[PDB]
């Protein structure tokens, strides 16, 4: 009777949508039924923003057992898709970033899906005066070779720059002037020094030495500790004489005998 | 010195002198410059000078402008901390004459903001600095509050920066007009006047810049003496109070921030010193916590997480948009983002690079300091603006946050530290840093956090104890191995312990969720100490230590020296004990494992855990999971503290939905009569109040000051309902007739008999109104009556509501069980909850309950089968409750509905005539008198048949749950409508009730006097919200503020914190309007004088005041109230033969001497109770009976003989207190104990103390003079009782003016008495 009565009241909640969630509750309450359960949230999250869809998403981003969620799906992705649309624009009471970009953050398990979403959910969530820097050191800190981080950085230029069509709009140019000194010369110096690091390729050495020049030379040295411990095969003299060239030109007096003296012990067969 | 105080007292100040010399202000020039300031403050001699009554009595009512001076000043403020400190009224006197308060305290600031070391010492300028907290923190009192208003007002701006105050009034420019106004009023008052407001306006930002002065003025490694730093620490605890209270922070803030002493204590070499500014290091970490706070100052509000976040991009934008408007290398930093320049690490590494002038120039521009003129350099260190500017740019952490990373448990380093657990010895000379709750609170966080904290580290005393007890019995001892030379009885040595749970922390937290462990124990002891250790069950809370002793085997264990060298206490960290493990590797009919050894599996702290494992990790710790080798257990009963803790934390995590009209009466501001039932918008107007009332004439009787209109004017038709308005002072009465339940006369509902007051009558209206009802009753005002009384009013006027009971103990709960029982409630709605001996005549716990619902079932069930038997019905089928149901809505409403067609649709006969139930009430109708009466007969019977097909509906749950704890879990969500429980079962289950969904409507509570604030607080949210609103409908709470507080195992925790207040007693202290019971009903008005005067208006009832077993006297004693000055026996008065163990020989002997004589003369022993003021006398008395009477056949054994603290709520017919103390007045100075040792007697009350050491206390004057009223020898008849109180004794009266005697005159009475009887017991 109640399997006739659930379905009866969810019929007859097609003008009122008054006792459609308290329906849903007596037979959620009162019955294990993860196809039903799966329609009472699709039936809440037919509301406006998050009226009982919060609840549902997080009585269906729960899982506590294992039954329920593999009832109409089985992807594991499907309840951090429905954390990710609540982190979406809506009228819960908070519900801002905490379980959802937490759980997107340490169980991810998906590229540039968690991180786009978690970029987004700090960019608005609620004027986000704060979060938005935070979704940017995020992407500075995690970025697995993708383009997500690059979208992240388009994303603040374009909000100043909107509301100027000032500060603001100075910051959003400045946004925009490093995004565009975010030229793939970054990108694929990365690849030569991910990739072909451990390949003991001379060809990246010189490539990763290529990106970093003569004016940024930290980056000089930054290439020296690419040139440091982690070798290569049958090819090291040639890396050690361009960071000799290249000090050289840092005056040929410090950090010149010192290397050729750490040089004559690193006679390995490396 | 005491004899030249105390020949001072009596010659020009001491109370019981009829005759004291003119005042001299020379006496107090003398008195304060050879004995406070010559003894350097000696504690004995300030409180000597206050019990007294030095200030009461000479100081304060001579003191006069012209006479007013350094020594009069520093005296008054001497005799208030004193009072303070000993937790007394120290504003009587200055409210009696008000007269020169405001040159007082105008001449005490001018004293405190006088120049360091100058007139003014520093010890008398952190007393006045305490002086000056304690004012601020009496803010309730009219005189000082006009008075403070000046100095903590808005006009005090005038002491912040110009360009800051400018910066502030564009911030909220609705105030740039309300300070011209201020400034038209600096026009209006004459130079003298407006110069003082001057300086009262600057004397915050004066007192803050010489405690800045003080603070460089302490050396770095040098030796420094303490005045300085216990004036640091006063002056920080100060502005600590000052921040907390919302009426002082509000503009205090603001010069606060202006003022940068954050910075500079956090910069000072004092904060740096490790063993010297380690208090002062706590407290301006909690003077941090409180000036970062998350509230609004002018909005009072709670700041949310968006208007944080805000706030700190508006001063990050702030910031860059100066630096890039005026510095060019931070142009970089003015154009990335908040976030990336907003860490401490990205401001240092901006910001650190540019010199001091540049910062300087940076914090002109930041309205934080004044500009740097061109070609200057900056005064202040580099080191000082870096840091402003940091603290100030930095991102801050949530204190939501800050809370959740805290761990339940507290370890090594806390369970020793005596600045924030300070031990039994606290004087209150020092400061502690720890919150206080006395009025109000900043938000619900703030209380939360004050509560949870404070009973944290209360808790934590009684655990160091009970570790250091536990270890020192262990006798640890080295041998590079600990070996252990004694036992311990709930400590073990560790066997085995391994972590064998890391889980994955959620995201976000950086804490693993779960961190379990497997300690093996080996169970070598006594049987009785294996079934304890093996009585640990879940939720036990057990103590892993790890010791690496010192001494060498053998070697003398010391208590008194420092425990952790002494047995090498290393580690100390805390678990909660998930379960035992048997031989299945299963964590558990319990089963018998084998062998000595047993295994239980424990969750450790997974806050604790992390940090432990990032000092491995980072600092190269070793592995303290890894060092434990032994693990301690205790009381169950006095291991709750993690459960409260964690109660607090989730309460502190949820959105805290408390009723509107109580948020703000918690929080101790706004209106305290927002909560009453006449401010209530939902106050109902005709309430049913059918069984409150007796008759008519009670009920016009109950409202002396209303006019009764009756909507009947028959005498013999006045069940009775008010109506109330809203001319307006008339309530319309109508009487009622009950609905019948049925042809069987008992089955009429019994009514309850007690003839209410009209104070009563007004306390059960309040609680049948919505809103708080504070009831405050005396010691046998009928409280429980009462209380009862609502209970029923508002079950029977509203069915579909949840009644929730909180008590403090099992006896106010088996106490309102015996009261409900009498009135007309069904049992099988009623729940008490607990995890104990049955007090009641019926069951009134779950497992009760399982019963009783399954037996009334049955008989429901059987009553079911006869009623188809007797409707013709053919099945000899046993039914169920659903099939109940189903044979009712088919037959018996079929023949119902069909019955009321044919009558309702009219003879007196064919109403008869067409009842289907004849046979059916054959057992027990019509009367063919009126239509009327037969139609209520027959509703009456199909009333009974309904309720029975009610009853058998709600108990087919007992069907659709097979296992009891289901049954208990369906009877106390739906089936009850009222459940009981106590404060403490609260606090523990308040998880699983939310988590099962427990809900109420309204709320009473009994003994709330009794209760902690936290443990009143934790009732009101045991269930979740509704809709987004509090459920809660009532919230009745009935105590006496008047009566024994809460128990503070530590009494440093009451003296300091005063964590003793309760949530009663604070509402009343608000000013919440409560109704006061004034008729007593069980004891003789003669004694009930002796604490009735404490009472408003507390009389007698007239039972009490016309029974004849209230006015017959004392068999054998001339008067029914004694008090007996006992002196000095053998040349020792008060005695201690423990360390605070205090009895008295003469006085002990003197009670069983009485003792002896009341039953020698035939008075009930058992009726005779022995109270007395210490542990240790109790104790003497006891063995004094047991070495006196021991198998005496004609004297027995009293009922009790404890303290007065432990005999609270009950009482004898005749009671002999002990107050051996005779040396210090003591703990008896608490007004609230001597109104509980004085009403505690029922016909005859017997005291034996120093009559003269009372006489000169103050508190307990208007009971002593009265108790004095009487002789203070031993008037006695031992020639008798049916003799009159008043009326002249036919015998004769001995007068026994000494124990020795008494004990002389005992041993001829029983050796009289065993030669002329003899008794046989055997």
């Amino acid at each position: 009777q109640h399997s006739r009565i659930w379905p009866l009241y969810l019929r007859f909640l097609r003008s009122h949508p008054l006792p459609e969630t308290a329906v849903r509750g007596y037979r959620r309450f009162l019955k294990l039924s993860p196809e039903s359960a799966e329609e009472y949230i699709e039936y809440l999250k037919s509301s406006d923003r998050l009226d009982e869809a919060a609840q549902r998403l997080a009585t269906v981003v729960n899982d506590e057992r294992f039954v329920s969620k593999a009832g109409k799906s089985n992807y594991q992705l499907w309840h951090e898709l429905c954390d990710l649309i609540s982190q979406n624009p809506d009228k819960v009471q908070s519900l801002n970033v905490d379980a959802i970009i937490r759980g997107g953050l340490t169980r991810f398990t998906d590229q540039l899906g968690k991180l786009w979403c978690s970029l987004a959910d700090y960019y608005i969530r609620s004027g986000h005066f704060e979060k938005a820097r935070d979704v940017y050191e995020e992407a500075i800190r995690t970025v697995m070779t993708v383009r997500d981080f690059t979208q992240v950085f388009d994303s603040y230029a374009q909000f100043e720059e909107s509301m100027i069509a000032d500060v603001d709009l100075e910051l959003r140019l400045a946004r925009f002037e490093q995004l565009i000194s975010r030229r793939p010369l970054l990108l694929n110096s990365v690849l030569l020094r991910q990739n072909p690091h451990h390949v003991h390729e001379w060809h990246k050495r010189v490539a990763l030495h290529q990106g970093r020049p003569r004016e940024i030379i930290n980056t000089y040295t930054e290439a020296v500790q690419t040139v440091d411990p982690f070798k290569a095969t049958g090819k090291p003299h040639t890396l050690w004489v361009a960071f000799a060239k290249f000090y050289e030109d840092n005056g040929q007096l410090d950090d010149a005998r010192v290397i050729l003296e750490k040089a004559t012990k690193v006679n390995f067969k490396q | 010195n005491a004899e030249f105080v105390t020949q001072l007292a009596c010659k020009y100040w001491a109370p019981h002198i009829k005759k004291k010399s003119p005042f001299d202000i020379k006496v107090i020039e003398d008195i304060y410059e050879k004995e406070i300031v010559k003894s350097r403050f000696a504690i004995r001699k300030i409180m000597l000078l206050e019990f007294s009554q030095y200030l009461e009595n000479y100081l304060w009512m001579n003191y006069s402008p012209e006479v007013s001076s350094k020594a009069y000043l520093m005296s008054i403020c001497c005799m208030v901390n004193e009072k303070f400190r000993e937790n007394v009224p120290a504003w009587e006197i200055f409210k009696k004459k008000p007269d020169h308060f405001p040159f007082f305290f105008k001449h005490i600031l001018k004293a405190a903001l006088a120049e360091t070391d100058g007139e003014f010492s520093l010890h008398e300028q952190t007393v006045l600095l305490l002086f000056l907290d304690h004012c601020f923190n009496s803010l309730e009192v009219d005189l000082i509050r006009s008075q403070v208003q000046q100095l903590i007002s808005l006009p005090m701006w005038m002491g912040l920066q110009l360009a800051r105050l400018e910066l502030e009034l564009k911030k909220t420019p609705k105030l740039r007009k309300f300070w011209n106004l201020i400034k038209k009023n600096d026009e209006k008052m004459d130079p003298e006047a407006r110069e003082q407001a001057y300086q009262e306006r600057r004397f915050l930002s004066q007192l803050i810049q010489k405690f800045i002065s003080v603070l460089k003025s302490v050396p770095l490694s040098e030796p420094v003496t303490m005045d300085k730093v216990h004036y640091c620490e006063r002056f920080i605890e100060l502005m600590i109070d000052l921040e907390a209270l919302l009426p002082t922070r509000r503009w205090f803030n603001t010069i606060l921030d202006d003022s940068h002493l954050l910075v500079h204590c956090y910069l000072s070499n004092l904060v740096r010193r490790e063993e010297d500014g380690h208090l002062f290091s706590q407290l301006l970490d909690m003077l941090k916590f409180y000036t970062g706070f998350e509230i609004n100052d002018q909005t009072g509000n709670a700041l949310t997480e968006n208007e944080m976040t805000t706030i700190h991009y508006d001063r990050i934008t702030s910031l860059q948009r100066a630096a890039f408007a005026h510095f060019p290398e931070l142009y970089d930093f003015a154009l990335s983002n908040v976030a990336e320049v907003d860490t401490r690490e990205s401001l240092v590494k901006f910001f650190g690079p540019l010199s001091s002038n540049t910062l300087h120039q940076v914090a002109s521009y930041l309205c934080l300091l004044p500009t740097l003129p061109k070609n200057e350099d900056t005064t202040f260190d580099k080191e000082f603006l870096l840091e402003l500017l940091v603290s100030r740019h930095e991102r801050r952490i949530s204190q939501i946050q800050q809370l959740n990373q805290m761990p339940l448990y507290p370890t090594e380093k806390i369970i020793w530290d005596e600045n924030i657990v300070p031990t039994e010895y606290y004087s209150g000379e020092g400061c502690l840093a720890l919150p206080k709750l006395n009025l109000q609170f900043l938000t619900l966080h703030d209380y939360l956090l004050r509560n949870f904290n404070l009973f944290r580290l209360e808790s934590t005393y009684e655990i160091r104890q009970d570790i250091e007890d536990s270890v020192s019995r262990m006798k640890p001892w080295q041998s590079g191995g600990v070996v252990f030379g004694g036992w311990a009885r709930m400590a073990q040595p560790i066997v085995a312990f391994t972590v064998v749970e890391v889980a994955k922390p959620n995201i976000g937290e950086n804490w693993p969720t779960r961190v379990r462990a497997d300690v093996t124990i080996n169970l070598n002891v006594r049987d009785h100490i294996k079934d304890e250790w093996e009585g640990l069950r879940k939720h036990d809370v057990c103590f892993l230590i790890t010791v690496r002793p010192t001494k060498p085997y053998g070697t003398k264990f010391d208590r008194r020296r420092p425990f952790i060298e002494q047995v090498g206490l290393v580690y100390v960290r805390g678990c909660e004990i998930q379960g035992m493990l048997d031989d299945k590797g299963r964590v558990i009919p319990r089963p018998n494992l084998r062998g000595e050894s047993r295994t239980f599996r424990v969750f450790l702290d997974p806050n604790q855990y992390q940090q432990d494992m990032t000092n491995t990790i980072q600092n190269g710790a070793e592995d303290v999971y890894e060092t434990f080798n032994i693990i301690m257990r205790r009381k169950p009963k006095e291991n709750n503290f993690k459960a409260v803790l964690e109660t607090i934390r989730n309460l502190m995590n949820t959105d805290c939905v408390v009723p509107d009209w109580l948020h703000d009466i918690i929080l101790g501001y706004g209106d305290p009569s927002s909560a009453h039932y006449s401010k209530m918008p939902n106050q109902i107007a005709t309430l049913d109040f059918n069984d409150t009332f007796l008759s008519i004439e009670h009920l016009k009787a109950s409202f002396p000051g209303h006019n009764v209109k009756v909507t009947v004017e028959d005498p013999a038709l006045q069940p009775f309902r008010i109506t109330f308005p809203v001319e307006a002072k008339t309530l319309i009465v109508e009487p009622h007739v009950i609905p019948n339940r049925g042809p069987y006369p008992y089955n009429q509902p019994k009514r309850n008999t007690i003839q209410f007051t009209h104070t009563q009558i007004e306390a059960i209206r309040a609680g049948m109104q919505p809103g708080l009802t504070m009831v405050v009753g005396p010691p046998g005002t009928g409280k429980t009556d009462v209380a009862v009384q609502i209970i029923s009013n508002i079950y029977h006027n509203f069915p579909e509501q949840r009644t929730l009971i909180v008590t403090h103990s099992n006896q106010a709960l088996n106490q309102l069980f015996e009261k409900i029982m009498a009135l007309d409630i069904d049992e099988r709605h009623l729940l008490r909850l607990g995890h104990e001996e049955l007090e009641t005549e019926k069951d009134f716990s779950r497992y009760g309950r399982v019963n009783y619902v399954l037996a009334r079932r049955i008989e429901l069930l059987e009553e079911v089968k006869r009623l188809q038997k007797s409707l013709g019905v053919p099945g000899d089928a046993s039914y169920t409750c659903e099939t109940a149901g189903y044979f009712f809505l088919y037959q018996v409403m079929s023949r119902w509905e069909e019955y009321i067609s044919k009558v309702k649709n009219p003879d007196v006969t064919e109403v008869s005539t067409f009842f289907p139930f004849h046979e059916y009430f054959a057992n027990a109708i019509f009367k063919g008198r009126s239509y009327e009466e037969d139609m209520e007969i027959a509703e009456g019977c199909f009333r009974h048949i309904k309720k029975i097909f009610t009853q058998l509906e709600e108990f087919r749950a007992s069907e659709l749950l097979r296992s009891g704890l289901d049954r208990s879990k369906y009877l106390l969500v739906k089936e009850a409508k009222i459940i009981a429980m106590t404060c403490t079962h609260a606090a523990l289950k308040r998880h699983d009730l939310v988590k099962l969904g427990f809900k109420y409507d309204n709320i009473l509570m009994e003994e709330a006097a009794q209760i902690l604030e936290i443990e009143t607080f934790i009732p009101l949210l045991l269930q979740n919200p509704q809709d987004g609103f509090s459920r809660l409908k009532r919230w009745i709470m009935i105590g006496d503020h008047h009566q024994l507080p809460p128990v503070i195992k530590n009494m440093a925790f009451q003296k300091y914190s005063n964590m003793e207040q309760s949530l009663f007693t604070r509402f009343v202290r608000v000013g919440v309007p409560t109704v006061d019971l004034d008729a007593q009903g069980r004891a003789r008005a003669s004694l009930c004088n002796l604490y009735n005067w404490r009472y408003k208006n507390l009389g007698n009832l007239p039972h009490v005041q016309l029974l004849p077993e209230f006015s017959t006297a004392n068999a054998g004693l001339l008067y029914d109230f004694q008090l007996i000055n006992v002196e000095d026996f053998q040349g020792v008065g008060e005695s201690e033969p423990n360390p605070y163990f205090y009895q008295n020989l003469g006085e002990a002997e003197y009670v069983v001497a009485l003792f002896m004589y009341m039953c020698l003369l035939g008075y009930p022993a058992d009726k005779i109770s022995i109270l007395t003021t210490y542990n240790g006398q109790k104790h003497l008395i006891r063995d004094i009976i047991n070495r006196r009477c021991g198998n005496n056949p004609l004297i027995g054994r009293p009922n009790k003989v404890t303290t007065v603290d432990r005999f609270q709520g009950q009482q004898n017919d005749y009671i002999l207190l002990s107050l051996v103390r005779t040396r210090a007045v003591g703990h008896l100075r608490d007004v609230r104990r001597l109104v509980v040792a004085m009403s505690r007697a029922r016909l005859g009350l017997y005291i034996f103390a120093r009559v003269s050491l009372f006489q000169n206390c103050f508190e307990l004057t208007p009971a002593f003079s009265q108790l004095t009223a009487r002789p203070l020898h031993l008037h006695i008849i031992p020639t008798e009782t049916t003799r009159k109180n008043g009326e002249r004794p036919s015998h004769e009266v001995q007068i026994i003016k000494n124990m020795p005697q008494m004990a002389n005159f005992v041993y001829n009475m029983y050796m009289h008495l065993i030669q002329t009887t003899h008794h046989y017991h055997q």
